[PDB]
RNA sequence: CAAGUCUGGGCUAAGUGGUAAAGGAUGUGGCGCCGCGAAGACAGCCAGGAGGUUGGCUUAGAAGCAGCCAUCCUUUAAAGA
């Protein structure tokens, strides 16, 4: 799992997921990448579950680059409780993902293998995904 | 009164006991299973070991026949390098070796078996069997 | 592998048929005999 | 069943063993249960009718048990203390040992590793009868903890407090913990088998044997037949008669002999903790 | 149920229309780029489909065909360790 070690605020507000990405919409590291097609909230577990299966799939493989990072506390009031009384405690964390965002990317591996691993990752995620290569990701400084 | 044959056994050098696969498969041969450990180990008393392929053919009169080839291409190549085993992983690991001539000497040993009638080709089949067991060829 | 919601090709000898508005998938191993549903 | 029927059964064989010496009755000398030697399913079966009916005994019919053994992986060394100074028979015993696993089929070995004699002469036999004792009930389930070497390489004592017996405990304490500590491992019985079979049925023969936790060792043919040698676990070995004669329509025969003991695949570790 | 069963061009064959997702599919139209092209291509027929060599390691045994590597030679019109 992954998560902030410290934090100014234990809880923060919802907010809303829009288009664009702000950044990380390009390669820059490995050789192949996986990108978000719909915006969403990936939970750590969601991520983790992949990153596992990612590695799993290709015994003795390259380096796997998780380009995203959760940091939005997930709130939730307990079960069987009415409204009010303050906010809700944390549940987990999630990373606000938006389309065009390069979520993960592998480096050093046969295409046959990259095209596979990434494929499976997409299955542990909630959102539809694309695999991009490396053409014009040249200069995005 | 069994049926006929072009039996393609593969018996090593010396070990000629009626025990299978020389019993079931030469049980329809009438095969003098003992007129081998003498007529064999006579010719291969030279060599010593190394398997020696053999084709014992039966007929109806219930007699046998058999011609033998050469010892594995991989044989002469183990002793010509202080080897026994290949190199487990051919290629990356050399354990011993054979020169441009030592290979051209073994193609002589098995040239009346392969197919080509040179050495420029024949030798190649041995230099090929080099990396088959990770035994780089000296040049 | 008969009825399902994800019918695919489980080995080269398989073939994605579609008789009758229904995508069937047939092979030599009666195990791969599918059909989407 | 209840000890009541344990009697009807006695007579059962007491007359059935005269009326048919083609069996043999044996009370497993290590663990009550009695084995009923038969010569084929049907055989034991039809006895189960008569012996249960014409004798109205109604007992149990499951299967033989397996002579397991306990032991350990990593070697350990712990303190064996005992001391109880209140006022007199002080009861004072204390030793430290060297436990080290030994190859599966090593046996039992102690080590009198004491220098000048911080551990008196007269007290060792009892320190061993102690250790030797405790090896009885395994740490896991309770079976002969075997295949280890023990080393007594220290231990003090008391002038007036120690006792022959006090050490038997101390020592039976140091052992009762070395085993617990060095991660126990459930050893089990392996057999030697040789099916005599026409290489006709062979094909499945070996398969069958493979999917029985067993691992082959060879098949140097005989006559029209062919013999197969290999090891297997008694648990995954039962009722082999009507299993072999199956894959062979009767043309199949086997033998069996004991050999060694060997660890269980962990999957079989937690299996046995029942 | 008042006013075009109006006109030109295109699609859809489930009544989709006539309310649902991941995930599936030689659905059906339509664009694209890029290879082979009659010294004979695609399907196609009958053919041959080899010898070193059961490559070497490993294994009970692996011989093209568990699995690690390795993938050269060969006689050729061509046949893969």
């Amino acid at each position: 799992m992954l998560m902030p070690r410290r934090m100014k605020y234990r809880k923060q507000q919802r907010g809303r997921l829009k288009g664009a990405t702000k950044g990380g919409d390009y390669v820059a590291f490995g050789d192949y990448g996986l990108v978000a097609l719909e915006p969403a909230w990936i939970t750590a577990q969601q991520i983790e579950a992949a990153r596992v299966a990612m590695v799993r799939h290709f015994r003795r493989g390259g380096k796997i680059f998780i380009r995203i990072f959760p940091d939005k506390p997930y709130t939730k009031k307990p079960l069987e409780v009415r409204m009010g009384k303050g906010k809700g405690n944390v549940e987990g964390y999630v990373a606000v993902v938006k389309p065009g965002r390069v979520m993960f990317e592998v480096a050093g591996v046969t295409e046959e293998q990259a095209m596979e691993a990434l494929r499976i990752a997409g299955h542990k995620l909630p959102i539809k995904t694309k695999i991009v290569r490396r053409d014009a990701y040249d200069e995005a400084q | 009164k069994k049926v006929v044959a072009v039996v393609k056994l593969q018996l090593p050098a010396g070990k000629a006991t009626p025990a299978p696969p020389v019993g079931p498969a030469l049980g329809q041969h009438g095969a003098n299973i003992m007129e081998f450990v003498k007529a064999f180990n006579a010719a291969t008393a030279n060599m010593g070991d190394a398997i020696v392929p053999v084709e014992i053919t039966i007929y109806a009169d219930r007699s046998f026949t058999f011609v033998t080839k050469t010892p594995p291409a991989s044989y002469l190549i183990r002793k010509a390098a202080g080897l026994e085993k290949g190199a487990h992983k051919p290629g990356r690991e050399k354990v011993g070796r054979i020169t441009w001539e030592q290979v051209l000497e073994i193609a002589k040993q098995k040239m009346p078996d392969l197919n080509t009638t040179d050495l420029e080709a024949a030798a190649r089949m041995i230099a090929g069997s080099a990396r088959s067991m990770g035994v780089e060829v000296v040049g | 592998m008969k009825v399902r919601a994800s019918v695919k090709r489980i080995c080269d000898k398989c073939k994605v048929i579609r008789r009758h508005g229904r995508v069937y998938v047939i092979c030599e191993n009666p195990k791969h005999k599918q059909r989407q549903g | 069943k209840t000890k009541a029927d344990q009697e009807k059964l006695s007579q059962a064989l007491a007359r059935l063993a005269e009326e048919d010496p083609t069996f043999r009755v044996s009370t497993h000398p290590e663990t009550g249960q009695t084995i009923i030697s038969g010569m084929g399913e049907l055989h034991l079966e039809i006895i189960v009718d008569r012996l249960k009916r014409e004798f109205k005994v109604d007992a149990n019919v499951g299967k033989p048990q397996v002579a397991y053994r306990e032991t350990i992986t990593k070697p350990v060394d712990v303190e064996g203390k005992f001391i109880r100074q209140t006022g007199g028979r002080g009861q004072y015993g204390h030793v430290k040992i060297k436990v080290e696993p030994l190859p599966r089929g090593s046996g039992f070995e102690f080590v009198n590793a004491i220098v000048g004699g911080v551990i008196p002469k007269e007290y060792i036999p009892a320190v061993q009868k102690g250790i030797e004792e405790a090896m009885q009930s395994g740490p896991l389930i309770g079976f002969p903890v075997v295949d280890i070497k023990v080393t007594l390489y220290d231990g003090s004592y008391h002038e007036v407090d120690s006792s022959e017996m006090a050490f038997k405990i101390a020592g039976s304490m140091a052992i009762k913990e070395a085993v617990q500590k060095g991660d126990p491992v459930i050893l089990e019985p392996i057999m030697r088998v040789e099916v005599t079979t026409p290489e006709e049925y062979m094909g499945d023969v070996i398969g069958d044997l493979n999917a029985r936790r067993g691992q082959i060792l060879g098949m140097e043919p005989r006559g029209n037949a062919q013999v197969i040698r290999a090891f297997v676990p008694l648990a995954e070995m039962f009722g082999y008669a009507t299993d072999l004669r199956s894959k062979t329509q009767g043309r199949g025969s086997f033998v069996m002999f004991f050999d060694h003991y060997q660890e269980v695949p962990k999957q079989v570790q937690e299996k046995l903790i029942k």
